[PDB]
């Protein structure tokens, strides 16, 4: 489960699961037509470190997702 | 055959492109004396073949 | 990641101050018995596969409904994930032993583990008790070696167990 | 947090592997190292409250126009927070020595050091002419292993500040 | 040109070569430029003519 | 004396030579000064193998130095097929996944990511796959997690110059050459500051890597076809990167791990500062 | 090749860094410990011979049937490549006890083990046996640390193998 | 990567051979120098930001053309990128210095090194003598350090002088 | 699971694409062949459980030590799940023969089969001695084209297993 | 990527033609002898690592050098490289066998094959001599199988020779 799994080898310090409505920021199918990504990657878990957070979160702004949540990852 | 073209003399002097020519009848350093006159028995004139 | 100096290193700077003479001298023991400590976790690399295996039969010889169809260690597939899933469990128990610290175990392996079993209708309760049974075996074998110098590992044999219960009750 | 023994369990465990006589060798030079370290360590710990005042000092004295009216070494705040900040590197060099690793440095002090001296308006030079200086002093509250404990660590911290 | 009818009149000893025996892989050599006018050479001297 | 045909006459073993010369083999016949043609500044000529010994002989003395030996035989078979590559076939793991739609996936990023040299059971990465499996991390999240590992660290890192590593780290995260001197410099400076951790995040977290492969697609072969900003050269470097299905990252190889883009090739795409 | 030093080397290069206290601690270790690694690999290797004959006769004690006609005991050429392997295992032994690692082990023996032996018919279960075997002769070869040694990678075989 | 000793068991190895007494003993005495290494290796690490600087300084003092508009260490983009390559350099010669072995240096640094540089217009024969400075300052901290024990470490600085040598060689 | 259907099907797939007159005529093929595969399938079927207790006892016949104490052929817990595991290679064989692939081998018996048997000291050795045995027999209950696939997954099996 | 027909294909179209009465026919054979060829790949496929292994328990009956130290299938590492090699040969050349077409060999496998070889030191004569070890025992194979029906299998026999013939040649 995107239950994340011990520290999901992020190593690093603290672990933040952050959600996010990605578009097709990421994920758009091979597919000939029109970038889109899987109906079920709406909001989009994802675990990762301290270090790792700020990069991160600018590059999801940045290509147009917005953060739907955001909680300390244990 | 080898011996000619791959060695001191021809090298030093024909390099790896320029081709063959007389010098027999200029002195070249190191040549004995006769190796003059002994080039006018090879060379039998321009007709001469 | 913690070991059991960067532990107190953590407290210590959260109230602003060099380490106290407490755990100094605390930290001083943990180093007087680092040699039976490298034994003990030499006990459980040493017999890393044998653990497993014994842990193995032994839950299957307990629980054979897992091994028939409709049950969560058949067919092969699913049997070598519960095999590497007692594996990886493992892996962690000893580094938490090397460590003097938990953290690890808790922070890359049992954090999040038990929903995931759920989510995949793995029984927590089988898992728990392969941890119990694996605990046992590793233990014994950390109180039974080759021509280890005799003394007392019951410390060690305790601090061992602690890791082992905590992934127990974090799964079950 | 760096050290000998999270170093070898973190190589084990991305390799997917149990602890093998490699890694076991690695972990018995932190322990025999301790000694050595952990001297250090008491020196600089019951000594810090001078070596400290040492270093703050031998800031204002390398750089004098800093103590004068206008100057970020002047009234007490400064000051106040010099010593401070000198006494969090005393700190961490005595945590590094007794972790077996630079951890504590890497983790607290040099991750994020630079940005944050550039916003602030703080000159390394201050900071490794501190450290400088504790150096210097340091060289007769030890000798022999624990000396060249003391001195990694400190080293270390130069560097990460040049 | 001036290369090839150069040549074989310089270690042919001008006897004539008529059109009929050119050895005809000597020049491709040189003209696609894999050898030189060194290796032209070595490579008359060894052939039938 | 350039590229051959055939290999032996009376019956040899062609090999293909290549050097640097001075005026001593090779001068114009001009009054003055000695000089060989400027473009023949490395030259290379097909010996048999009895006149080779010779030849280096005499190529060393006189002055040369011999840049390489290689057989001919070897470099008649031309440049790489590419049919395989030129558009692959993409892999991409889907939200429920299917058992087996997860072991195409691991196997394909092994194949890409490490370059085709083979990885034995013992070294594979089984905790990681595990990870995969579950939903807890996504295609890309492991592809990160391969490139900083071990066995990655080993076979292409610690035993090569930085100029190499990072020509393969585009090759293997990016399916692309690298186009640029600017590139390999701005990789090598931040090798340098940040670490070697922080350096490989660098092309995985691009904005080049996130709109080709997004998310949940394996990094595939792409620089056999005309891309973005991409110089036009690059396109014969990748032949250069690739040597064909059977070729691979091989660190293995008798001389060791090596470059294989020469650096003055990648001058001529463009020169700046910084 | 995994040795304490190449691993501390690997891990600093990684990073783009300096070999520190933490790595220099690590390197103390292999170097404090190929005392009892160099004896072990002493007594390994100048009984290598018996130890090879002793563990050889074993496979074929524990599996009787291995020896009989149409078997993989038996005649000259099968018995002779078992004696050599079970060589190259102590020779393997002994070098990574000398290497300070299990490297040799893992680049010589354990790369690729399984897919050998399966194409092969060779069952793990005689190398088990002839290790088994060795390891309990050499209870009396050797003692303490040096003993800890050689049961370090003997069992870092038998674990390879299963 | 190899080591003194992983040099020793290849060369065994392809020998088909248990260790050489011979070899046996050469690597006894590498451990019974081994704390001296370790200083001198500690001696590089603890001065590694003024051997580079005063390396520099001397180099540019020299050299007063490379610091010209025209010049490879200018403008600052370059500068940083020479001054980068004098910490590479110093520090797989630290690494050498750690292993008993040249291979990683010469593996992961001086390989292609030399054809990279004239690619990039960089020249060879400055780098050279900026590797030949580092040695200079390198050596004389491994010689006059912070109260070591006092002892001869001229065969240590022989060998670190070879690895200075080597990247010297292989790159003018 | 592979069969002909899913995979024509996953190729249009993962190009955006209606299935088109390739993937119809491979289709076709599948269709086609069914008749000869039911076939198989019911004779497989009805002639069942003798072919696990003949590949059973013919494990014991060819390894002897196996049926003695001590051994793994021993007690009737031993033999019970032999006759288990032989069964449940025929029962997807039989799966494998409906299906039109080698999915339900694939996905229920190869994926894991090695580590499965190692930690269990499962020979393959035996399992291929079944199943060469059950495909000794199956060659006179059945003829042409359903022997063909008999065999097909038989031996898929059993180079699974080396 | 070529089969049978897409090789006529490619020639008619280079023409600017519809097939050949000449092309259809031939093409009208091969569908006509085709249960015979999926026989012919069933006996590779159906066999595939019994060939391999008896290949090479062949190969190095001959070639005792290979298995020494020094030689290029020794240690385990090597051996289990050069086993898979094997396996990645006789795959390919059934490709081309179900194919009528040598493509994805030339394509896939043999192209640059030999100077990776020779790159890594690895005796091609020895590889070429595994391949023509495997060609024999495959080709037993597909003329002596399980209950198919009697006939003439030569010209298919001759063509899964050629393939493993080009292989040979292209490698040696
Ligand atoms: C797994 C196969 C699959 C499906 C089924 C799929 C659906 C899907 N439809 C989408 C958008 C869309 N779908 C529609 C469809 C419609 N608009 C209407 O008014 C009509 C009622 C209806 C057409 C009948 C529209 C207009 C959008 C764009 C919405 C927007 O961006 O504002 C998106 C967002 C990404 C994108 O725009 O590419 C997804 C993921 N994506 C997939 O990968
Ligand atoms: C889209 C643009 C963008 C923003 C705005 C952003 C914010 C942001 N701030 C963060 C951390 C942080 N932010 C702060 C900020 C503060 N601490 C204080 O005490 C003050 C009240 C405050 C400064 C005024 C601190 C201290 C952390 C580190 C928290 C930690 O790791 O413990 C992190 C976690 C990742 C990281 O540490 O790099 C994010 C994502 N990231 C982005 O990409
Ligand atoms: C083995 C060493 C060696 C010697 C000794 C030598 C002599 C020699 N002198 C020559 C010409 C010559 N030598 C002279 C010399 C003289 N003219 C005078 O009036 C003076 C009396 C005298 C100078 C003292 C002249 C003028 C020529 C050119 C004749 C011409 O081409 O008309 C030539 C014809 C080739 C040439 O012009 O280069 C030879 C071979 N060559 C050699 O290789
Ligand atoms: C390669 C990594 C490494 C290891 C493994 C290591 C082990 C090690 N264990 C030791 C002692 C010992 N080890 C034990 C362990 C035990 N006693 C028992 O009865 C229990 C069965 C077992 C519990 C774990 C005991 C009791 C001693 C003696 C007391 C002591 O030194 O603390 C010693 C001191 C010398 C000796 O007395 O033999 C060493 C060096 N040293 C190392 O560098
Ligand atoms: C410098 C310019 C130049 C001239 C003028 C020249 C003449 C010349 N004529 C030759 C032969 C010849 N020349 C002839 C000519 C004739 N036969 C007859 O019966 C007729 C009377 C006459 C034609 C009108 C014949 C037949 C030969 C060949 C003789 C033989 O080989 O038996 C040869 C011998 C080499 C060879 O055969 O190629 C030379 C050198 N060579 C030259 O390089
Ligand atoms: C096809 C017609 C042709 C050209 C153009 C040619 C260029 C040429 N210039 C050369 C050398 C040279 N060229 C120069 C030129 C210069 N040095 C400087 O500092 C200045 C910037 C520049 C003068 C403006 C120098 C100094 C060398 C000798 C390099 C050396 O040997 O170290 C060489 C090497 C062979 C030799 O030294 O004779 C060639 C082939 N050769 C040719 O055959
Ligand atoms: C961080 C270290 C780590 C852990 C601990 C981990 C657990 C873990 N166990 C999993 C599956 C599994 N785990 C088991 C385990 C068991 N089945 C039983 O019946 C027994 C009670 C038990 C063995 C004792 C099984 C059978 C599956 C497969 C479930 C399925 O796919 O149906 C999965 C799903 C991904 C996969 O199948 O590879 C994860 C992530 N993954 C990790 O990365
Ligand atoms: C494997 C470890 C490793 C090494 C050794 C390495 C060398 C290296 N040095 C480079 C550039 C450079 N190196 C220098 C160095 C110098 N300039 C001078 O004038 C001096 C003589 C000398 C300093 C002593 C300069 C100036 C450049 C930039 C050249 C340019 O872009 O114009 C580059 C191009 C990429 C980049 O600029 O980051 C590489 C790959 N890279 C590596 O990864
Ligand atoms: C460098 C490390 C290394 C190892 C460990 C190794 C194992 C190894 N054992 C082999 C064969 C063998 N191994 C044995 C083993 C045995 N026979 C018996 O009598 C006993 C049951 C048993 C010893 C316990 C036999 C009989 C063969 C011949 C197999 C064959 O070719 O049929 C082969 C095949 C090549 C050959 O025939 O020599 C390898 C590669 N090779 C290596 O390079
Ligand atoms: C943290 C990693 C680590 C280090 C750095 C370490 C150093 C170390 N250096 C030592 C000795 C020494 N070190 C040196 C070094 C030198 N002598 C000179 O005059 C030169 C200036 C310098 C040359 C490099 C000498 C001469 C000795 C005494 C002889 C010996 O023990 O070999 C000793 C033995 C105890 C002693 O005599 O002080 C240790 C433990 N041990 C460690 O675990
Ligand atoms: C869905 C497909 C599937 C297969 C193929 C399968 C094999 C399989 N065989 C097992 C055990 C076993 N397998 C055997 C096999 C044999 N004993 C003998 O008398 C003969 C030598 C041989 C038969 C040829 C034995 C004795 C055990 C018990 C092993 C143990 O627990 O010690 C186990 C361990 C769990 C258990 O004890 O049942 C599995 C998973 N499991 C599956 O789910
Ligand atoms: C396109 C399909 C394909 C082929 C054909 C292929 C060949 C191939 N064989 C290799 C190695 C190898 N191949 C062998 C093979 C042999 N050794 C011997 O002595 C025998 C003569 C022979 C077995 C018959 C060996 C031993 C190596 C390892 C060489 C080394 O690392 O030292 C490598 C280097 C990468 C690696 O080791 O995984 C490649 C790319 N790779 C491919 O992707
Ligand atoms: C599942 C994929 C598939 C296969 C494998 C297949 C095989 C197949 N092989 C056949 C015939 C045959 N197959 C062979 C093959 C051979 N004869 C020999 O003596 C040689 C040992 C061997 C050489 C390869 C022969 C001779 C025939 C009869 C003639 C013919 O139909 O062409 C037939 C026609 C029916 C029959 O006569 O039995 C089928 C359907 N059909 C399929 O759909």
């Amino acid at each position: 489960m995107s239950v994340l799994t011990g520290d999901n080898q992020q190593r690093g310090s603290k672990l933040f699961k952050i959600t996010i409505a990605l578009s097709p920021t990421l994920a758009h199918h091979p597919w000939p037509g029109l970038d889109t990504h899987e109906p079920s990657q709406s909001s989009y878990s994802t675990i990762v470190s301290l270090e790792r957070l700020l990069p991160e979160m600018t590059r999801i702004k940045r290509n147009g997702g917005r953060i739907l949540e955001i909680t300390e990852g244990e | 055959i080898d011996s000619y073209i791959d060695s001191d003399e021809y090298r030093r002097v024909f390099g790896e492109n320029t081709v063959p020519y007389f010098r027999g009848f200029k002195y070249q350093v190191g040549q004995a004396a006769r190796g003059f006159d002994q080039m006018q028995q090879l060379f039998a004139g321009d007709a001469g073949s | 990641m913690q070991d059991a100096f960067t532990k107190a290193i953590v407290a210590a700077d959260l109230r602003g101050s060099f380490l106290s003479e407490q755990e100094l001298n605390q930290l001083t023991n943990l180093v007087k018995e680092s040699n039976k400590r490298l034994d003990a976790v030499n006990a459980i690399t040493g017999n890393a596969a044998e653990i497993i295996s014994d842990a193995a039969h032994k839950l299957f010889a307990e629980q054979t409904d897992l091994i028939r169809p409709g049950g969560n260690a058949y067919p092969n597939r699913r049997m070598a994930a519960c095999l590497r899933d007692m594996e990886i469990i493992l892996r962690y128990v000893s580094y938490a032993l090397l460590a003097g610290d938990a953290s690890v175990l808790e922070d890359r392996c049992l954090n999040g583990l038990k929903e995931t079993y759920v989510a995949l209708g793995t029984p927590t309760r089988s898992v728990a008790r392969a941890v119990q049974l694996m605990k046992e075996t590793a233990i014994g074998y950390v109180n039974s070696p080759s021509g280890v110098t005799r003394g007392d590992c019951s410390a060690l044999v305790n601090e061992a167990a602690t890791y082992f219960d905590k992934a127990a009750a974090s799964i079950a | 947090m760096k050290t000998v023994i999270t170093e070898v369990i973190a190589s084990a465990d991305s390799q997917g592997r149990f602890l093998n006589n490699t890694e076991l060798q690695a972990a018995n030079g932190r322990f025999q190292r301790a000694t050595a370290s952990m001297e250090a360590a008491r020196a600089l710990t019951s000594n810090a409250d001078s070596l400290v005042k040492g270093a703050v000092q031998e800031v204002y004295n390398k750089f004098p126009y800093l103590t004068q009216p206008g100057q970020m070494g002047y009234g007490d705040t400064n000051q106040a927070k010099c010593a401070r900040d000198i006494s969090h590197y005393l700190r961490f060099i005595t945590y590094s020595l007794v972790a077996g690793g630079t951890g504590p440095l890497d983790d607290y002090i040099v991750a994020g050091l630079r940005e944050v001296n550039r916003t602030f308006n703080l000159s390394p030079s201050w900071y490794i002419e501190a450290l400088k200086h504790i150096k210097g002093k340091v060289g007769s509250q030890l000798s022999g292993q624990p000396l060249t404990e003391a001195n990694a660590y400190i080293d270390y911290c130069i560097n990460a500040l040049s | 040109q001036a290369v090839i009818r150069a040549a074989y009149k310089q270690i042919f000893g001008n006897t004539y070569i008529l059109e009929a025996d050119r050895v005809v892989i000597a020049e491709s050599l040189l003209r696609n430029g894999s050898i030189s006018v060194r290796e032209f050479v070595r490579l008359l001297a060894k052939s039938d003519l | 004396m350039n590229v051959l045909t055939t290999s032996s006459q009376r019956g040899g073993k062609l090999f293909k030579v290549t050097m640097t010369l001075s005026p001593a083999l090779s001068h114009h016949p001009w009054p003055s000064l000695d000089t060989y043609e400027p473009s023949q500044n490395s030259y290379s000529v097909v010996v048999p193998l009895d006149r080779l010994l010779a030849e280096m002989t005499y190529i060393k003395n006189k002055g040369g130095r011999v840049l390489d030996i290689s057989p001919a035989d070897l470099e008649a078979l031309g440049p790489p097929d590419i049919s395989s590559v030129a558009i692959p076939l993409k892999v991409e793991l889907w939200a429920k996944a299917d058992v087996s739609d997860v072991q195409a996936a691991i196997v394909a990023a092994y194949k890409q990511i490490f370059g085709n040299t083979y990885v034995l059971e013992s070294e594979r990465l089984t905790s990681a796959e595990s990870l995969l499996r579950n939903g807890s991390i996504s295609v890309r999240e492991f592809v990160r997690l391969l490139a900083k590992s071990e066995l990655y660290k080993e076979r292409f890192f610690f035993c090569t110059s930085n100029n190499r590593f990072t020509e393969l780290n585009f090759k293997h995260f990016l399916g692309r050459a690298p186009y640029n001197q600017s590139e390999i410099a701005a990789h090598l400076d931040r090798y340098q500051t940040f670490g070697y951790d922080a350096e490989i995040d660098s092309y995985i977290d691009s904005d080049e890597y996130i709109q080709a492969f997004g998310e949940n697609v394996v990094p595939y072969y792409r620089g056999f076809k005309s891309q973005s900003g991409q110089t036009v050269e690059s396109f014969n470097r990748m032949f250069k990167l690739y040597r064909g299905d059977a070729g691979s990252d091989t660190n293995l190889n008798l001389q060791g791990q090596k470059r294989r883009v020469d650096p003055k090739n990648l001058l001529r795409s463009g020169r700046g500062i910084v």
